[PDB]
RNA sequence: UAUACCGCCAUCUUCAGCAAACCCUGAUGAAGGCUACAAAGUAAGCGCAAGUACCCACGUAAAGACGUUAGGUCAAGGUGUAGC
């Protein structure tokens, strides 16, 4: 019997500090902008992409930031309503980094072979009363294979707020928070994750200090 | 002789022959006239050792055969079966709701229909043509809620529940504005069948294929207009109709994007014009760009009607009740 | 195709007894010995008239509970006597059951002059093994 | 009357698949669903497998699954119609 949570967050814009936990120099740092060819670049990523450098596209780090701090937010409101947030990653880079971010938040990951609809028929393959994952993001929508991840395609089936970081190929038409920029650098997949790590630490810290606000009655 | 008896069971397989009990004849009562303290008596309270007549017990007989019979007759008992469309087939015809979900989901509200049945015959490797079938069932109660789906199986009743989850698992939502007519128009062009629907009030007829009848009757709008131009296939039409009802343009939407308010002049009513929509914020001053003679590519069909120019042995005569 | 005592497959869903759902080559292995006598010796007589006398109550006993039987019967020899150990179905009352019971009883004994007092074991469900 | 069956047996069978219940794809058509440096397939159930006997678990024994052959049998028993 709890109706405040409800109505606090959801109330002032950067509830849990979202802008101030990146910065447009920290992320112009990593050379987030860069992305890949004309050729490989896809129709619909026109729009968020800016121009390029001898074919090699920038990406405007204004809106991706933006999308950042809505991603950020919503996060942190879905971690204030205890939620469960999977990640997704195949190209085999940097998994070992993601499962140690994975083990470091309070939440599952699985960045592996998943098999043919694993979400889509979890009543049989997985047990009947399963909380589904109610959040998703995307550290590699690019797997081995050039060919868009079946998870998007599970969120529009399963109606899942869907995030990650868009590439040139991808559709961010089908993701609900898509966050153009670079996923192949190493110091970006660093920044980003440890963006996320404190944003569901600090999220997972003002959710305990309203309950205890909440308890002081 | 006895070496001649076996079981029953098998000989009834033999006899029914499908390939390429003891209910009449009582246990506990002897089949010859007789009376023991068992049975047929006062159970244990009188308990004597008589006998009963050949007649009597031939007179039991007959009456456990008139009941044989009489459970025949009761086996002969009819029923009713509603015909959808066509005589003795499973045209227009409805049955009971989907079920629930595993954690509930009361899905009872919605009814279902089944529209269609097609006996596929294709051959494999050794099974020889596969008596395959194929149907297209449309659940939904009204208000919007509906949603065809999909379910092709070797079996009749397997696939209707198929179906029926299929479609509890696909449903379809269509914007409208009060319940009996749609928004506005449409002339599709889906593949290869074409929808000419037209804009009609209350209490003017569903002038529709029996299939799109059943649909508007499961979605809730009463009665419209609507020419079944092209080809007749009912999987193609029921997917440009749920096509061209997805793609519909709203009173609020349209206002809200524009600005101008509905300005109308009912002739049912007086010339009072009464706004349908606002704008949500903003409101455009200027008028629109009333550009005369428009382009408007209306259809033949429209100004036939309108001049009175169709005539046919099939024009709009009277149809069925219902 | 050979089909002896091995049940052809068809389905997922053959609610088979446990008798039933055994090869006829597993009476070394998996299934026992359901009726026994010396006539299956190296070798000793007696082996006609007891198949037979098998045969026959077998039957016998089946027609008397039908329907009343989960399974096959298990014959048995102790003494001038044929002790049968059955599966039955909980179908009729216990006072029909001992009144029946009772009556076959005095019967066997005042036709073949042996008396064949048998077994029961009510249960209520059947003992379904597998889903052939 | 077995080219109407129960029941019985024979080749393929020198084989490896056969399927209920689900999911995806083909602008949602009859239909297909395989790529482990992994692209949508999950698969209780039967069988191969597996398991068990004489001298072991080997050699010898039991099984050779769904199905073509309207495979043969009134000729071991009854058996859809007819008749002496
Ligand atoms: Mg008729
Ligand atoms: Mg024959
Ligand atoms: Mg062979
Ligand atoms: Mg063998
Ligand atoms: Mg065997
Ligand atoms: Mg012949
Ligand atoms: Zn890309």
């Amino acid at each position: 019997f709890n109706d405040k949570i409800l109505n606090e967050p959801l109330k002032h814009s950067d509830f849990f500090n979202v802008k101030e936990l990146f910065s447009v120099r920290s992320l112009f740092d990593a050379r987030v902008h860069l992305g890949h060819k004309a050729g490989c670049r896809h129709r619909f990523m026109e729009p968020y992409i800016f121009g390029s450098r001898l074919d090699h596209d920038i990406i405007d780090l204004e809106q991706t930031a933006t999308h950042l701090q809505l991603a950020l937010n919503f996060t942190a409101h879905m971690a204030y309503r205890k939620g469960i947030i999977l990640f997704i990653s195949r190209n085999r880079q940097f998994s070992y980094l993601i499962e140690n971010m994975a083990r470091d938040c309070g939440e599952y990951a699985h960045t592996r072979y998943f098999r043919g609809g694993m979400l889509t028929n979890a009543r049989l393959l997985f047990g009947p009363t399963v909380r589904l994952p109610d959040l998703i993001i995307f550290l590699h929508t690019l797997n081995n294979i050039f060919e868009p991840h079946v998870a998007v395609r599970d969120a529009a089936k399963m109606n899942i707020p869907t995030v990650g970081i868009v590439d040139t190929n991808c559709n961010p038409c089908l993701i609900t928070y898509p966050v153009p920029g670079n996923d192949d650098s190493p110091l970006a997949v660093h920044l980003y994750c440890r963006l996320f790590q404190t944003a569901i630490t600090r999220a997972k810290e003002k959710r305990q200090q309203v309950e205890a606000l909440y308890r002081l009655q | 002789s006895f070496f001649t008896k076996l079981t029953a069971d098998e000989l009834w397989k033999g006899a029914l022959a499908e390939t390429g009990l003891n209910r009449g004849q009582i246990i506990g009562e002897g089949r010859y006239g007789f009376l023991w303290p068992g049975l047929n008596v006062p159970l244990m309270k009188v308990q004597t050792i008589a006998q009963r007549s050949k007649e009597e017990q031939e007179k039991v007989e007959a009456d456990m055969i008139q009941q044989r019979e009489e459970w025949d007759r009761k086996k002969k008992m009819k029923v009713k079966r509603e015909r959808g469309w066509s005589g003795n087939s499973w045209g227009g015809i409805s049955l009971g709701p989907p079920d629930p979900g595993p954690c509930g989901e009361t899905y009872e509200d919605f009814d279902t229909r089944i529209l269609e049945v097609r006996n596929v015959f294709t051959m494999t490797a050794k099974e020889g043509r596969k008596k395959s079938i194929r149907v297209l069932v449309a659940v939904g109660n009204g208000k919007g809620a509906a949603g065809f789906s999909i379910g092709k199986a070797t079996d009749r009743m397997d696939a209707f529940r198929k179906a029926k989850n299929r479609a509890v698992h696909h449903l379809h939502y269509i914007e409208r504005y009060e319940d009996h007519t749609i928004f506005h128009d449409i002339s599709l062009r889906f593949k290869r069948t074409h929808i000419k629907m037209k804009k009609q009030p209350k209490g003017y007829g569903l002038r529709c294929h029996r299939a799109i009848i059943t649909i508007c009757r499961l979605i809730g709008i009463k009665d419209m207009y609507a020419k079944v131009s092209g080809s007749i296939n009912m999987l193609s039409l029921t997917q440009g109709l749920f096509r061209g009802l997805s793609r519909q343009e709203t009173h609020q939407q349209l206002a809200d994007k524009k600005g101008l308010h509905v300005v109308e002049i009912r002739e049912e009513c007086g010339p009072l014009p009464i706004v349908v929509a606002s704008p949500r914020g903003p409101l455009r001053k200027d008028p629109e760009p009333e550009d005369e003679v428009p382009d408007v590519k209306l259809d033949w069909e429209d100004v036939k009607t309108a001049q009175g120019m169709k005539r046919s042995v099939w024009s709009n005569l009277k149809r069925a009740a219902t | 195709k050979n089909r002896a005592a091995r049940v052809r497959v068809s389905k997922g869903d053959k609610p088979v007894t446990y008798e039933e759902a055994h090869a006829p080559h597993y009476i070394a292995h998996r299934k026992g010995w359901l009726s026994l006598h010396t006539g299956n010796l190296d070798g000793e007589d007696h082996a006609a008239e007891r198949t037979v006398e098998d045969v026959f109550l077998r039957k016998f006993m089946w027609g008397t509970f039908p329907g009343c039987l989960a399974d096959q019967l298990v014959l048995k020899r102790r003494g001038n006597q044929l002790e049968i150990c059955a599966v039955v179905l909980r179908q009729l009352s216990p006072h029909k059951y001992y009144f029946l019971v009772g009556y076959s009883e005095t019967l066997l004994s005042y036709f073949y002059k042996c008396p064949v007092r048998l077994h029961l074991q009510t249960v209520p469900s059947k003992v379904v093994y597998k889903y052939l």
